[PDB]
């Protein structure tokens, strides 16, 4: 989707950023403007910012009726006092409006003005919603009524009266007032918009997307109580920073018991050198039949038993190395028999041709994976090392 | 965390479950529990209908 | 909750070759959790499927 | 035309039952305690 | 249907104090004098007229043609319908016929 029209340019005007309020009135349709009503007084306190604002009411239009308003009138203000009185006459010449806050926090709103080609925005100082207030039923009947007639932990910072009486702490100021009709408004508009080059390459908004998402979206936690030692199995896909490439290739090689080489390029991925991995390979693999497989103590730590549900025993990888020099001895053992050799339960030889093995009917048991171009990779040098390895190995098993 | 040939010989089951008490030589499973949930609107008709 | 397999334009998220992998061990459940290849489904969610 | 099927979907189940499932909610339950 | 005054937002009501009726506020001195009609009512209620002509009432409402059965056809059933709820929902009709031992009354 190319673009059409329009790519109109944004502008911030920091002219009023802390003087810009929006006014709102839910009881009022907005088809029916208060600019017509003159407007007399008003009032506001910066902190816990809270207006009130009077407003006149016209008498000698007929809708006024003029015998309830005399009758309000006497109910609210005093008979003859008039030295405080909510109203000059003897009716109700106003009607006042009260306040309330929205969202503690307006951050995140802003005032934007239209114009042809551009549009210019203006951080919000606030925003106030306003009612009629019906205060004057209870000042009437306040009058009516005048006319009738070792301490314990504190609580008092729950209580209502509290906050009045925090808020009344607050000094009370007077505002001046202008109409829209008034071309003092116009004037005023003037600061909306903002002056400078149209073309301007903006110093901040350095942050790549990556560096957005990371910051609208912290992680979860700051810090974690444990560290990932991973002697179990964990995520592996996911090749973990925190985890070196060397353990990496030994929990790998401790999942899977044989693997060829370009497995491992397959799952490390090019990104790490082919080369390096050598030195973790030959600490913790070896060539049979030219595929590499994990050691036996690896498998086998020598403070630990047999596990299997068979026999118990002393933990003797010997058995392991033996099964393994018969494979590379030969592509394929057919002896049942090992435990005629090695001395062990049967249940340990199933185990030990199982990791390695797989079973061909009447004819014993098959390396589990094929032969391979070891000679592909520029290593023989490495051949030739397992190879005099293995020869004295075999040398030190044939002991027994 | 023990293997097998050590719950040989704690006089256990390898096989066993577990996830039971043990209170004065009695197993004691304290079963699960249903309830309905909180905080949500319910629209019900009355005894009467209303 | 109970897990079910991803189906996107008509087939599924899982494969022969990631049934595969987990045979040979290179991969476990939780990492088809973290590859969007599963996810659970709650009793309210799976009215919407 | 034959939709292809995926014969291996049932291993999943034993790779689930090896960490979650059966009896193991007793268990997460009380660890958590 | 309701309406609310401008100047405070509440609910007026009618009366007449003057040499004509006026739509009036009670909290503040609102007044809208009526002098022309409105179209629109509350939708009133009174209920089920079932019995206020049972039986065989004023035969007033004799009638010639009528239907006629499927199956039987003797002579005495003339046609009816009726109505369901209220102004603005439709009108079932009822085919129900009646000599003795059955439970016969078709819709
Ligand atoms: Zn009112």
């Amino acid at each position: 989707d190319d673009p059409v029209v329009q790519e109109i340019d944004v502008y911030l005007a920091k002219s009023l950023a802390e003087k810009l309020y929006l006014f709102q009135y839910p009881v009022r349709p907005a088809s029916m403007t208060y600019d017509d009503i003159p407007h007399l007084s008003a009032k506001i306190k910066p902190k816990q910012q809270k207006v009130e604002l009077e407003m006149a009411i016209d008498t000698l239009n007929p809708n006024y009726c003029r015998s309830k308003g005399e009758q309000i009138a006497l109910n609210v203000d005093g008979a003859c006092a008039d030295e405080t009185s909510t109203y000059s006459s003897k009716l109700m010449d106003k009607q006042t409006f009260c306040s309330s806050q929205t969202t503690s926090n307006t951050s995140r709103y802003a005032a934007a003005l239209y114009r042809q080609g551009e549009l210019h925005l203006t951080p919000l100082h606030g925003i106030l919603q306003l009612r009629p207030s019906f205060s004057y039923l209870d000042k009437a009947d306040a009058k009516h009524r005048e006319r009738e007639a070792e301490q314990a932990r504190q609580r008092r910072v729950q209580s209502y009266e509290f906050l009045q009486k925090k808020h009344a702490e607050e000094p009370w100021v007077h505002l001046h007032y202008y109409g829209l009709r008034d071309s003092r408004s116009e004037h005023e508009r003037q600061y909306l918009l903002c002056p400078g080059s149209s073309g301007v390459e903006n110093t901040e908004l350095v942050k790549s997307p990556s560096e957005y998402l990371m910051m609208l979206m912290p992680p979860s936690q700051e810090e974690e109580k444990d560290k990932p030692v991973a002697p179990s199995n964990v995520l592996s896909m996911a090749q973990l920073r925190t985890l070196p490439l060397a353990d990496q290739i030994k929990i790998l090689m401790k999942n899977v018991k044989v693997m060829p080489f370009a497995n491992l390029m397959s799952l490390l991925g090019p990104s790490i050198d082919s080369v390096a991995v050598l030195r973790g390979i030959q600490k913790v693999a070896m060539l049979v039949q030219g595929n590499w497989v994990v050691k036996s103590d690896i498998l086998y730590p020598k403070d630990s038993s047999s596990p299997h549900s068979g026999v118990p025993a002393e933990v003797l990888c010997r058995g392991r190395d033996f099964v393994m020099w018969k494979f590379t001895q030969s592509r394929w053992v057919v002896r049942k028999e090992v435990a005629t050799v090695t001395k062990l339960c049967a249940e340990d030889v199933k185990d030990f041709l199982e990791h390695m093995a797989v079973v061909r009917i009447n004819k014993g048991w098959e390396f589990i994976l094929p032969y391979d171009g070891e000679f592909i990779k520029k290593h023989p040098d490495v051949v030739q090392r397992q190879h005099m390895l293995w020869t004295g190995i075999q040398a030190k098993l044939e002991k027994v | 965390g023990k293997t097998p040939a050590e719950f040989a010989k704690l006089n256990e089951c390898p096989l066993d479950p577990g996830g039971y008490f043990i209170v004065k030589g009695v197993e004691k499973v304290i079963l699960i529990q249903e309830q309905l949930s909180k905080n949500r609107i319910i629209v019900e008709a009355d005894r009467k209908g209303a | 909750c109970r897990p079910y397999i991803i189906v996107k334009k008509q087939k599924p998220a899982v494969t022969n070759k990631h049934m595969e992998e987990l045979a040979q061990g290179y991969r476990n459940f939780e990492d088809f959790l973290h590859e969007s290849l599963v996810e659970y489904l709650d009793v309210n969610e799976e009215n919407d499927c | 035309a034959p939709i292809p099927t995926v014969e291996e979907k049932w291993r999943l189940l034993p790779a689930f039952l090896k960490v979650k499932g059966l009896v193991k909610q007793h268990i997460d339950s009380f660890n958590y305690f | 249907m309701l309406l609310f005054c401008p100047g405070c937002g509440n609910g007026l009501i009618v009366e007449e104090g003057q040499r004509c009726h006026r739509f009036s506020c009670n909290t503040c001195p609102y007044v809208h004098n009526i002098t022309r009609k409105v179209t629109n009512r509350k939708y009133p209620k009174l209920k089920e007229v079932d019995d206020v002509l049972g039986g065989a009432a004023a035969w007033e409402n004799v009638d010639s043609t009528a239907e006629s059965c499927p199956k039987c056809e003797h002579p005495r059933a003339y046609f009816m319908q009726l109505q369901t709820r209220s102004a603005d929902e439709p009108m079932t009709t009822f085919y129900k016929c009646c000599n003795a031992q059955c439970g016969h009354r078709w819709r």
